């Protein structure tokens, strides 16, 4: 018992009717935040005289 | 131009004919515009609005 019993193709369609979308794209933006913080202050001392 | 058109009814075709192609989409966005502008809504400060 020996044949081929099935196939598969290859085949593709010619997507000339656009039909098919495939990938899509589309322009997108982050927004980064970023506040500075005071520290500390250092200090030197005199007399007012 | 297809960037310059838009809503065609009939449709446009245009061929790339290149090879290297660049896309700069620093400006393309409306929102960058405004966050440039100002990213929160401007306030007056409360000291001055009074």
């Amino acid at each position: 018992d020996l044949a081929v019993i099935g196939f598969e193709l290859d085949t593709r369609f010619t997507n000339t009717n656009r039909r098919q979308r495939g990938h899509l794209l589309q322009t997108r933006a982050l927004q980064f935040r970023h506040p500075i913080p005071m520290h500390a202050p250092v200090t030197l001392p005199m007399d007012t005289m | 131009s297809i960037e310059d058109q838009g809503t065609t009814i009939h449709g446009d075709v245009e061929l790339v004919v290149e090879n290297e192609t660049s896309a700069d989409v620093s400006s393309v966005l409306a929102e960058v515009d405004q966050i440039e502008n100002n990213p929160v809504e401007e306030v007056l400060d409360a000291d001055d609005a009074v």
